[PDB]
């Protein structure tokens, strides 16, 4: 209506295209870079029709589309802090006892440890390894054994289990277990949505049927030949696959063998640590999405430095996500200080290299802060600019370091910047081409060629491939005076002589001389 | 050099009600209402090109 009836009407057609005027007979926030080119494309060019296309198109900014996601608050205060942090520590200890009950991760454990000792106190090493290899092997025999059916005997197990929560392991080796117990558990379903993937679609058997029969040993063939024998109609169509589903199940008691474990019971502890990562992760994320914040309000004192607001912002937010991770809530020490360093040692972890164009070191920046600190005081504590040989005394390095220094600063200087102010000038189309030659000296080198060519005409065999073949051309490669010495019988001075003796034919001829200059 | 803009905005934001912004432009006209009629403060100078 009011925007489409006004910019019809008006432009009729503005004469002279009067942009600065129906620019500001439009509403929203004005001084845009945006909505500037979407009125100089319709105006002119495609005339009539595009006053048409105008309206039916007509039928913004990162920071300030940042801050309204934002702006969902959900602040959080020590109880809040405390809880969320509470929720991170439950989670954390459920998967680790998670882990605590797959057995060969204790194993892999001993095993990787009888590594580390056949190439931190080493005796200590030696104590609690000692302490888990023990308990290991009291638990081990009372497996087999089966005195105390599994009663007391899951004491012994789940003491086994208190021995390993002892072990405090790296962050890689954690990683490697879980995601090692990942693909077992991933080969597990792999086998058994194959047996499913067979027996359901491929013999026609109903999915009904198959959580009936299926979801009892799961290993064994008690339930497969009690499926062939149920003298079901989908029942002849598994002797099509007797072999894959046997070859599935042979594989699956193999996984039994190698967990040690019941297959009946690996799918839960192995759930149980998927709800514990997902409850940890989750409550992380709340704290990180809670203290968003601090991140905004610390890198607003580092802007302006090489890297803009949105970077310097999120590298405030990837070094609160690592602040997170290292925290308790049984912690005397607040989270709002401690993240607020890791947020500052990340930013300026970043300001540091990813800034200008050429690479830099720490030091050199320190170096390179700690010199303007100093020099912005000399010119102000005196009277005078500041002179590099005094301004280089007054520090521990020499003085030609500093002027190596200053040779490193600045981005520097872009071509496209305006120079002459011409029509139009341009910094990098002053810069000249070096890499290439003359086409006078490559014209020369061309003749060159051709009058070497020319000269060892009028040489002997026996001295046009010597002086050829000692200072090496039209050979690539060229060789000494034993390598030419042994291919024409008389060795070394006997060579030298014939190869003096055609330098001494070149006194004469002017092309070579000439050439020379 | 912006968006235009009512000129009657920056009046308000240098604390002027409406009554007293149609007080500084234009000049007023009191009528009465008295034994049931209507009356007007006639002013003849006025009355010119009407």
């Amino acid at each position: 209506q009011s925007q489409l009836k006004l910019l019809v009407t008006r432009g009729k057609e503005q004469g002279y295209l009067t942009y600065a005027e129906v620019n500001d007979h439009l509403p929203e926030d004005i001084v845009d870079s945006d909505q500037i080119e979407d009125i100089i494309q319709m105006i002119n060019d495609m005339g009539i029709q595009v006053m048409e296309e105008a309206p039916d198109a007509d039928d913004t900014d990162p920071v300030r589309m940042y801050m309204r996601e934002m702006g969902t608050v959900e602040l959080l205060t020590r109880e809040g802090e405390i809880d969320i942090a509470k929720r991170i520590e439950d989670g954390i200890n459920q998967v680790q006892c998670s882990v605590a009950e797959y057995p060969e991760a204790i194993t892999y454990l001993l095993e990787q440890y009888d590594r580390v000792e056949a190439e931190i106190d080493p005796e200590l090493a030696r104590e609690k390894f000692a302490e888990l290899r023990a308990q290991y092997v009291v638990t081990r025999d009372t497996i087999k054994a089966k005195g105390r059916s599994h009663a007391t005997a899951q004491e012994e197990i789940l003491k086994l289990s208190e021995v390993f929560k002892q072990f405090r392991l790296v962050p890689k080796q954690f990683d490697y277990l879980v995601n090692s117990m990942r693909v077992m558990m991933d080969r597990v379903r792999t086998q058994e949505r194959l047996i499913m993937k067979l027996c359901v679609e491929q013999c026609k058997m109903p999915k009904k049927n198959f959580i009936t029969l299926f979801t009892g040993n799961e290993t064994s063939d008690t339930w497969f030949n009690a499926a062939i024998a149920m003298n079901k109609p989908w029942s002849e169509k598994l002797h099509d696959v007797s072999e894959e589903v046997h070859r599935a199940l042979q594989k699956l008691q193999q996984i039994e063998e190698e967990t040690g474990l019941t297959i009946e019971q690996v799918k839960d502890i192995n759930r149980r640590m998927s709800i514990g990562e997902a409850k940890a992760r989750r409550a992380k994320k709340e704290m990180v999405e809670a203290n968003l914040r601090l991140v905004i309000s610390i890198a607003k004192k580092y802007t302006n430095r090489g890297l803009q607001f949105l970077d310097l912002i999120q590298e405030g937010n990837i070094g609160l996500m690592k602040a997170v991770d290292k925290f308790e809530y049984r912690r005397g020490y607040k989270f709002s200080t401690y993240a607020t360093w890791w947020i500052r040692q990340a930013i300026t972890r970043s300001i540091a290299d990813q800034a200008r164009t050429i690479r830099i070191p720490v030091h050199m920046i320190e170096t390179i802060n700690k010199l303007n600190r100093i020099s912005r005081q000399m010119l102000q504590e005196m009277g005078r600019e500041p002179t590099p040989e005094e301004l280089a005394e007054r520090m521990l390095m020499p003085e030609d370091k500093i002027r190596k220094v200053l040779k490193i600063a600045k981005e520097p200087i872009s071509m496209e910047t305006p120079i002459g102010d011409d029509e139009d000038s341009h910094l990098g189309d002053f810069i000249e081409d070096t890499t290439l030659e003359l086409p006078l000296d490559s014209a020369t080198t061309e003749s060159l060629r051709a009058a070497t060519h020319d000269v060892l005409a009028g040489l002997t065999a026996r001295e046009a491939k010597v002086l050829r073949m000692r200072f090496g051309i039209d050979m690539n490669t060229d060789y000494t005076l034993e390598e030419v010495g042994k291919q024409f019988d008389v060795t070394r001075e006997r060579i030298r002589q014939i190869e003096a003796k055609a330098l001494r034919k070149l006194r004469h001829p002017s092309r070579s001389e000439v050439l020379r200059s | 050099r912006r968006r235009k803009l009512p000129a009657t905005i920056i009046l308000r934001a240098l604390n002027y009600t409406t009554e007293q912004i149609l007080d500084l432009f234009f000049e007023k006209v009191i009528f009465e209402i008295r034994d049931n009629k209507l009356q007007m403060e006639l002013v003849p100078e006025r009355l010119r090109g009407e």
